[PDB]
């Protein structure tokens, strides 16, 4: 079997930017090679066939090279609808399997935004059923990467939260973030403060609120 | 004018078996290659297999990983591609795309026609969800939804206002919790002056138990 | 390694001409010219370099196309030239460095009451551009009437399926055509 594998996984650049991504294979294949990119929710579309030649209808900005084992894809100009997801498959003989690689998610570079936080307290239909949950909403910020921390009655907890985080916007190319933290019912009565704490570089911003109130 | 319809998916209890039809329109299916390529939820495209030309005998490849469970077949009378799946697990819930591309069959110049996707769900039992509100934090604007807990399997969709409210509202992906079910939030900022005034609904549909919940989030 | 030429020359079920078959050579190490010696292929014309040394040369890559055509269209698979086959169905490039063979398939491709199984095209809207394939078939726009997917007045199915009765005319006989073209790489084909 041949492997391949997409360097790098993700990266970030801003419009009409020239980026290159690299698709190295286990065994030399030679050069059966293609290029696919997924929009979200969509069907692939072929993109360079053979690693060097064109398909009828995508724009020249796309361009392909390599043979035996080192591949390219490269965008001299980046537009806003390149903007997704980028796959590489190998033809490589007519009766042994193919693959496909591990996919190389570009998305758009924008400036620094913070977060507005807002915290969220169980509902006291939630507490009837015996289990409560804490809700934290990061809207619209950038970069991606935040540090999300749950505080009660000043204690750092763990090992009791799940994070969920959004597709970058199509408008504003924002980010969003869930933080859920779950506890018992009986736990969650049995404290007062309740605090959700975000660090983005030098700045950290909690908000809370008061059990109760 | 050339199209690929699929069908069959749905609901699979674990290691039952399920068949997927790919019917080909403005061309016969029977002169080209035809590969089945899966994806699953955020995952990367997975290859499946392929079926050969009648000429070339229909051969069929298929990847290690599948051994023994899948079968690629075809109706040349009713043009149509067929994919068999035995002994289904947690691995084959996934989109499947039923596709022909002419080039990866060594030729020079093609087309690359697509599906639509089906999608495969495998679920052990069925649960419907709990749909708590998130109650308006209130400034200028401020930021209300509903958290959806414990169901299984996906998806579930959430609108607001029975859609009617779209700008602002960030729906998250589904996160797997430890008791097996699955849990999501969809949370909207609105001004904190029409609190008082404008109503506010989401509403959260779950096919797979036939539910549609509906909850007024208020202060 | 020997190479599976009978494969593609003593396939059992064979490629129409608008859905040209395909098959790739590479590793391995070929025969050329020893079919020159048998006696079915009434047609060997190779171009650019001459059938006799072939065994002496090597190829960074062979391509094998199969079909079946009838009668006078033989002429027809060469570089530069016109027609319903040439045009519409399969075109050769001026620049081609390779070979064509066909031999007759009497007994095979032919029935009584006409073998209705192979097809080419003979509406297209465009020239076949060169090495190009082309398998739709959607109704053809005669008219300024849209066709809306119905085939009747200047609505016509593009393609025709070959009459081919054993009775009538060599002319019309088939003739299953095998071409190959030849062009880094490894050792690839010798
Ligand atoms: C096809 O079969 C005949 C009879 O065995 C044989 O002589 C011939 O070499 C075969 N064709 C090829 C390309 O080997």
């Amino acid at each position: 079997d041949i492997q391949l594998t997409q360097s790098p996984s993700t990266l970030s650049a801003s419009v009409g930017d020239r980026v290159i991504i690299t698709c190295r294979a286990s065994q030399s294949i030679s050069t059966w090679l293609a290029w696919y990119q997924q929009r979200p929710g969509q069907a692939p579309k072929l993109l360079i066939y053979k690693a060097s030649i064109l398909q009828s209808g995508v724009p020249p900005r796309f361009s392909g090279s390599g043979s035996g084992t080192d591949f390219t894809l490269t965008i001299s100009r980046l537009q806003p609808d390149d903007f997704a997801t980028y796959y590489c498959q190998q033809y490589d003989s007519d009766s042994q399997p193919l693959t496909f690689g591990g996919g190389t998610k570009l998305e758009i570079k924008r400036t620094v935004a913070a977060p507005s936080v807002f915290i969220f307290p169980p509902s006291d239909e939630q507490l009837k059923s015996g289990t409560a949950s804490v809700v934290c909403l990061l809207n619209n910020f950038y970069p991606r990467e935040a540090k999300v921390q749950w505080k009660v009655d000043n204690a750092l907890q763990s090992g009791n939260s799940q994070e969920s985080v959004t597709e970058q916007d199509s408008k504003d190319s924002t980010y969003s973030l869930s933080s859920t933290l779950t506890l018992s019912k009986a736990d969650y009565e049995k404290h007062k403060v309740y605090a959700c704490e975000v660090t983005q570089g030098t700045t950290s911003v909690t908000k809370s609120f008061n059990r109760g109130e | 004018e050339v199209q690929l319809v699929e069908s069959g998916g749905g609901l699979v209890q674990p290691g039952g078996s399920l068949k997927l039809s790919c019917s080909a329109s403005g061309f016969t299916l029977s002169d080209s290659a035809m590969h089945w390529v899966r994806q699953a939820s955020g995952k990367g495209l997975e290859w499946v297999g392929r079926i050969s030309s009648n000429v070339n005998n229909d051969a069929t490849v298929y990847a290690a990983s599948l051994k023994g469970r899948f079968t690629i077949s075809r109706d040349e009378s009713k043009n149509m591609a067929y994919l068999q799946m035995n002994s289904l697990k947690n691995e084959d819930t996934a989109v499947y795309y039923c596709t022909v591309v002419p080039v990866l069959e060594y030729y020079q110049y093609g087309m690359d026609v697509w599906g639509q996707g089906t999608t495969v769900t495998i679920f052990n039992q069925i649960k419907g969800p709990s749909v708590f509100p998130l109650a308006p934090s209130s400034g200028g604007t401020a930021a209300l939804g509903c958290l959806v807990k414990d169901y299984f399997p996906e998806p579930v969709t959430v609108s607001w206002n029975s859609g009617a409210l779209t700008s602002g509202v960030h729906t998250f992906p589904a996160v797997l919790q430890s008791s097996g079910l699955y849990s999501l939030s969809s949370v909207v900022t609105v001004p904190s002056s029409s609190l008082g005034t404008q109503t506010y609904i989401c509403n959260v549909n779950h096919k797979p138990s036939n539910t549609k919940v509906d909850k007024k989030v208020e202060p | 390694n020997l190479c599976p030429f009978g494969e593609v020359f003593n396939a059992t079920r064979f490629a129409s001409v608008y859905a040209w078959n395909r098959k790739r050579i590479s590793n391995c190490v070929a025969d050329y010219s020893v079919l020159y010696n048998s006696a079915s292929f009434s047609t060997f014309k190779c171009y650019g370099v001459s059938p006799t040394k072939l065994n002496d040369l090597c190829f960074t890559n062979v391509y094998a196309d199969s079909f079946v055509i009838r009668g006078d269209e033989v002429r027809q698979i060469a570089p530069g030239q016109t027609g319903k086959i040439a045009d519409y169905n399969y075109k050769l490039p001026d620049d081609f460095t390779g070979c064509v063979i066909a031999w007759n398939s009497n007994n095979l491709d032919s029935k009584v009451g006409g073998n209705y199984n192979y097809l080419y095209r003979l509406f297209r809207k465009s020239n076949l551009k060169p090495f190009e394939r082309d398998i739709s078939t959607e109704i053809y726009q005669a008219g300024s009437t849209p066709c809306n997917g119905v085939e009747g007045f200047n609505c016509y199915f593009p393609l025709q399926s070959y009459g081919f009765q054993p009775t009538n005319g060599v002319g019309y006989q088939p003739y299953r055509v095998v071409v190959l073209s030849f062009e880094h790489a490894p050792a690839t084909v010798c």
